[PDB]
């Protein structure tokens, strides 16, 4: 008379969960023959052979590069320019913003009409875009159309008329822009971080400008600034795709022939201005915004410095968490099981910019207002950790994880062209595939300790938080825990 | 090993039923003397069982903390009626520390830790 | 280390590549019991594999609803050989990204890492698709996020709609909704989506399609890892009609401030959509002539600046903040429309503004054919520059040999575009309105017009 | 790492000893 | 903390409606025995080792006293 075990409901429902487990416990062998979750580092110099960089300096100091794929049918041809809103004076400082909204509609050959309809014909396209120290402008065409699109890139360079119509309609193009990017509260972070970080000096101010400076601002201003920075050693003509070297010089050296001689190079203006870290804060609190949002960094690497390929393994160990990821509790980074396990966070991320001089490294949260103490308890902790703790497991897998990065991205004639025109104008050539492979498997557990010495250990910081902040540390909590007193 | 089986023993076999008889009168199964508070592995091999399973677990618990405040046990009606030894937790138990076995071998974070008292 | 404006002396440089690299064909092999393995080199250092199934949204009985919008949530998790810690771990050794996706009629999974790591990336997509056990408490946490944005989906009103214009306006397969509400989450569990799986990922629905391995590699690996699947019947494709049909939803009793938006939109119909090559290649231009934007939109040259529905709409008409037009084109079935914002006080009108368009190019006469060469370029370049992504060329190996059973080569398609002249835009744009008007409608709908007051200003 | 956790962890042994005859001169052991 | 969620039906009556002492002497010859005869190895392992070294000092006390006697 004990009760046979399919009679009750709760001695059937524990027969079906003894024989759903007993099918996760004889596995396949032959599934299971090349996948390994332990990182080891391997070698990839088979696959990395690519066609040929040919870069090439004319009298005047202009320089064109190409890598050309002649099977392909399309092309990327455009202008990098070694200037940008640091080379600014402030009373001016919105003028590389303003002038490169106002360039597709001059020309004494084409108005703003024709210039649109001309490229709408062909099916291509035309973009532009600034930062502080970079502007570019770019086209992507047909094979067939790359001679009509590198001439209008020199004429719109070097011909452009700014009048009085066209520059008040573009007064109110712009200072509705900025009510747009005063809503995004990433570009609003990361806009008074570097205001506060890099005060008293050319760095810190914005790209769009204030709001005084937009409705003064008249072409002579538009004509001082396009003969002052737009000159031969500072300009990299950048082409790939179905092209030919030799077909592009003789182009460029008979169209680009007009443009202003001042022997100012970019080395001397960053020489008589330089940029200063300081350690300071902005808080701005308001308690009607729900969830709270906030970035805190460290001074950081320039672009030529050989520290800055290890300040790059060491922003993919602190990783990425989102909570639509698929990774979930699982991640490799040891911040983001952190972040994970317990909820402290919506989103989790770490960044590392490069400048010519200075630059930033990082983390950036977003979370509720009664998360915010075991949240930057657990951001202190890992970064600190980095000087004192690190395991051979973590730089392996962060390893194969820039190395894989870097050339996932390079897909297309549009990446591989703005891949030669940032770095010649940063580090005066192209790096190899080999060559940058063979600096990152030169960053082992020593190097880390030794970079995360001079960079996070006891050093200020700088903080800017926005939202229902009340319960964020003060700076004296955070400047504390730059160092361990246990050890 | 060889001295706990009691199909060849003789005193494992009087072993097993004398804790077999001894369950028997509080009408409990020898896993619901598994506790969520000695071993936090117990506590998630419950969370994945199902609703069904674990609210007769609850209701064999407040039966016999019941018969033991009166000083009296189960009726020799329901004495006959009763399983100990048959069980639900031990694969699910055998599962989550194997899953923790191998998350510590290869690095990571423990999913769940005891607060410090 | 030297600084980096310096080269590094002690390493090995490859040899680089010619300048004309001569581009590969794809190849494709058919396996005994009906699996189609696809292959085709490239000239990066880069691979992406995927992984195609037949299978999708209009195979849902009512017992199985909401049954694939949950299996893109759990693909790449614990299966019989690989707990979902090991498979976190296994795909960051390697530096890779994974990713699934579903649709009415197509799921697909893939997988892209550099090309040192093909085998181990074939067997870990194959493991994942072909061997998930459902345990149930991983389902049950991937369901209480799908509650929990079924919570809201009110803030992108272009798919709010984009749905609404296909449940009223179809009756069968078709009308069976991708996103699914709140009482089909809570008749699933683990079960449903074990069998759902058994009958409907079978062998002659399945595609492998890789873009950047070699066609000798793709086979050494996946060859034993699948050829003992059953080769079984397909089943009868599921069948739906085209009628008409109106919906409306005055918005949630929120929406409303002070300022009052208005999104509705058109529809019609053509009987076939890739069976029938020739007329979708004209529907595509037609999309392209036609255009339009939301206008505030600051880009530059390039993007549909001039267009019918931008310089004859949005430049003379500030009223509107968007308008464009939409094509959902699927196997033997597809859909033509309009979808436009406007004011609240500002509205029927515009339904007004709208229709005309839509009988202005029914006219043989109204379209130039410097507007027709425009669109006729603007094209072929979209489909051009869009190939050049390793991830757009392994997904067109993938949806095209689930439709044709082969890859059409991309010179079929730059000739057939060539050949549409002005009289191809006004046929079939007069074989489109011969159909009933679908239209659906959000945001303040008191102000708005009814069915018969516009469907009888097109024909029928 | 884990070497001189412990490389420095057996020095503040030491740095009690410096610290544990500091004001006791416990003599006769 | 302290929450199982239950489900069970509880009947009770009143103090004053039964009776309190009775139930102290209601069968003793049949409580004596059944706790007799389930705690007998209990007390042969506790009394056990004490009256068996009892026994064999008073009789090692019991042989070196009569050898010391002349
Ligand atoms: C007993 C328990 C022993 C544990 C102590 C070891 C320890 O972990 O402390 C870490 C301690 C500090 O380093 P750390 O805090 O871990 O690094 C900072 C991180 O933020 C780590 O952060 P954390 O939160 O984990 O650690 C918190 C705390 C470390 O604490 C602990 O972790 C545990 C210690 C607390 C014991 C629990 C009780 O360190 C602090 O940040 C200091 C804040 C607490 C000090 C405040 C005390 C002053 C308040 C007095 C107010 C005056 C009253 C006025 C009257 C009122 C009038 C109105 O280092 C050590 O002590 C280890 C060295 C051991 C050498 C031998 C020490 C024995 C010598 C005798
Ligand atoms: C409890 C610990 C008691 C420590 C103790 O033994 O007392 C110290 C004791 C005092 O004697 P003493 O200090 O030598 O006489 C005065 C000369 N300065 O004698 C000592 O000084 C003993 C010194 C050794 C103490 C180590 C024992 C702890
Ligand atoms: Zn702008």
């Amino acid at each position: 008379s004990p009760p046979p075990p399919n009679a009750m409901v709760y001695d059937r429902l524990a027969e079906a969960v003894k024989a759903k487990l007993r099918q996760l416990e004889n596995p396949d062998p032959r599934f299971l023959k090349y996948g390994s979750p332990r990182p080891t580092l391997t070698d990839h110099t088979r696959i990395l052979a690519a066609p040929e960089t040919r870069v090439t300096t004319l009298p005047n100091g202009l320089r064109v590069a190409t890598e050309s794929s002649l099977a392909a049918r399309t092309a990327t041809v455009g202008v990098w320019i070694d200037a940008g809103s640091r080379f600014e004076t402030e009373e001016s400082n919105g003028t590389a913003h303003f002038l490169e909204h106002m360039i597709f509609k001059g020309t004494e050959k084409r108005n703003a009409r024709e210039l649109e309809e001309e490229i709408e014909n062909m099916g291509g396209h035309l973009n532009a875009y600034t930062s502080r120290e970079q502007t570019t402008y770019y086209a992507k065409v047909a094979d067939k159309d790359v001679p009509k699109a590198l001439d209008i890139l020199a004429d719109i360079l070097q011909n452009s008329r700014f009048d009085e119509n066209r520059i008040s309609r573009e007064r109110d193009v712009i200072l509705r822009e900025m009510e747009e990017v005063e809503g995004q509260t990433e570009e609003v972070i990361f806009d008074h971080l570097h205001a506060t970080a890099f005060q008293y000096t050319p760095l810190g101010r914005t790209i769009l400008g204030p709001a005084q400076n937009i409705k003064t601002i008249t072409k002579d201003h538009l004509q001082n600034y396009i003969q002052t920075h737009y000159t031969a050693p500072r300009m990299v003509i950048a082409a790939s795709g179905a092209v030919k070297h030799e077909d592009i010089v003789e182009q460029v050296k008979k169209l680009f022939t007009k443009l202003s001689t001042d022997p100012t190079t970019a080395s001397q203006l960053v020489a008589k201005e330089p940029a200063i870290f300081t350690g300071s804060e902005v808080r701005m609190l308001d308690d009607e915004i729900p969830l709270a949002q906030f970035a805190v960094a460290f001074e950081g690497a320039s672009w030529k410095d050989p520290d800055s390929i290890a300040l790059m393994v060491m922003q993919a160990m602190l990783g990425s968490w989102n909570k639509t990821a698929g990774g979930g509790k699982h991640m490799g980074s040891e911040l983001a099981q952190r972040v994970g396990i317990n909820e402290v966070a919506e989103s989790m991320m770490a960044f590392n910019t490069n400048y010519k001089d200075t630059g930033l490294f990082g983390v950036y949260a977003v979370a509720k207002p009664d998360c915010l103490d075991d949240l930057s308890y657990a951001i202190m902790y890992e970064t600190t950790k980095l000087a004192y703790r690190v395991s051979d497991d973590d730089v392996t897998r962060a390893r194969n994880q820039l190395k894989s990065s870097l050339l996932l991205y390079i897909d297309g004639t549009s990446p591989v062209a703005e891949d030669i025109g940032r770095q010649l104008l940063t580090y005066g050539r192209r790096i190899p595939f080999a060559e940058l492979f063979a600096r990152i498997d030169a960053v082992d557990a020593s190097t880390i300790k030794r970079v995360a010495n001079r960079f996070i250990y006891d050093k200020d910081i700088a903080i800017a938080a926005m939202g229902p902040i009340q319960r964020l540390p003060d700076y004296n909590w955070f400047r504390r825990r730059t160092y361990w007193n246990r050890y | 090993q060889s001295f706990i089986d009691p199909k060849k023993n003789w005193f494992a076999a009087q072993h097993m039923k004398a804790i077999s008889k001894r369950l028997r009168r509080f009408g409990l199964r020898y896993d619901d003397l598994y506790d969520p508070y000695y071993d936090l592995d117990v506590k998630e091999a419950l969370n994945r069982l199902p609703k069904e399973v674990v609210d007769a677990r609850h209701q064999r618990l407040k039966r016999a903390m019941d018969l033991s405040m009166k000083h009296e046990y189960l009726p020799e009606d329901l004495q006959a009626m009763q399983t100990p030894f048959r069980g639900y937790l031990q694969e699910m138990l055998a599962l989550v520390k194997r899953e923790k076995a191998e998350r510590e071998s290869l690095g990571g974070l423990p999913l769940y830790q005891r607060t410090i008292p | 280390a030297p600084p980096l404006d310096f080269p590094l002396p002690g390493v090995t440089l490859p040899s680089p590549l010619p300048d004309h690299v001569a581009p590969g064909k794809t190849i494709v092999t058919t396996l005994p019991n009906g699996i189609k393995l696809a292959s085709e080199t490239s000239a990066g250092p880069a691979a992406s594999i995927g992984l195609y199934v037949d299978c999708g949204s209009i195979y849902e009985t009512p017992l199985t609803f909401g049954a694939t919008h949950l299996l893109e949530r759990m693909a790449f998790k614990s299966t019989r050989n690989r707990t979902h810690f090991r498979v976190v771990r296994e795909v960051e050794a390697i530096g890779g990204n994974v990713q699934a996706s579903a649709s009415r009629e197509q799921m697909g999974y893939t997988f892209d890492a550099l090309k040192t790591h093909v085998p181990e990336m074939v067997e870990l997509l194959v493991d994942c698709v072909r061997n998930p056990v459902f345990l149930d408490w991983e389902v049950n946490e991937q369901l209480l996020k799908v509650k929990a944005e079924v919570g809201e989906a009110s803030k992108n009103p272009q798919d709010l709609l984009l749905e609404a214009i296909h449940s009223a306006g179809y009756s069968g397969a078709l009308a069976n909704p991708l996103l699914a509400s709140e009482s089909a989450l809570n008749g699933l569990n683990g079960s449903i989506l074990e069998e759902f799986v058994a009958e409907n990922y079978t062998a002659p629905r399945i595609v492998l399609a890789a873009s950047g391995v070699e066609h000798e590699e793709l086979l050494s690996i996946a060859e034993p890892l699948l050829s003992d699947l059953p080769n079984v019947p397909r089943p009868e494709e599921p069948k739906s009609v085209y009628t008409g049909g109106d919906y409306r939803c005055h918005t949630e009793s929120g929406h409303i401030l002070n300022g009052q938006r208005t999104h509705f939109a058109l529809a019609f119909e053509l009987p076939g959509g890739w069976h029938k090559l020739k007329d979708a290649m004209v529907l595509t231009v037609l999309q392209m002539l036609l255009g339009g934007g939301g206008s505030f939109s600051a880009g530059g040259p390039g993007k549909g600046m001039y267009s019918r529905l931008y310089l004859r709409v949005l430049n003379e008409y500030p009223q509107f903040h968007s308008i464009s037009a939409f094509n959902n084109i699927y196997n033997n079935t597809g859909i033509f429309g309009i979808q436009v914002t406007t004011g609240s006080d500002f509205v029927s009108k515009a339904i007004d503004i709208t229709v005309n368009e839509l009988l202005a190019v029914a006219t043989s006469g109204q379209v130039d054919q410097v507007q027709l060469d425009r669109a006729k370029q603007a094209t072929k370049s979209a489909i051009l520059m869009n190939l050049e992504s390793r991830m757009v060329v392994s997904e067109d190996i993938g949806r095209q040999v689930l439709t044709y059973g082969e890859r059409k080569p991309v010179e079929d398609f730059l000739k057939a575009v060539d050949e549409v002249t002005l009289k191809d835009i006004a046929s079939i744009s007069q074989k489109l309105i011969s159909s009933p008007l679908t239209m659906a409608s959000y945001g303040d709908v008191i102000y708005v017009p009814n069915y018969e007051s516009v469907s009888s200003k097109f024909r029928s | 790492i884990q070497p001189t956790d412990v490389k420095a962890a057996a020095m503040w042994g030491v740095a009690a000893a410096t610290g544990g005859l500091y004001l006791i001169q416990p003599w006769g052991w | 903390k302290g929450f199982v969620p239950m489900k069970a039906v509880t009947y009770g009556l009143s103090p004053f409606q039964q009776k309190i002492m009775p139930g102290l002497w209601k069968d003793l010859p049949t409580k004596i025995h059944h706790k007799v005869s389930e705690n007998w190895i209990s007390a042969t392992l506790l009394l056990g080792p004490l009256v068996g070294v009892y026994s064999y000092v008073q009789n090692y006390q019991e042989k070196e006293k009569l050898s010391h006697r002349y």
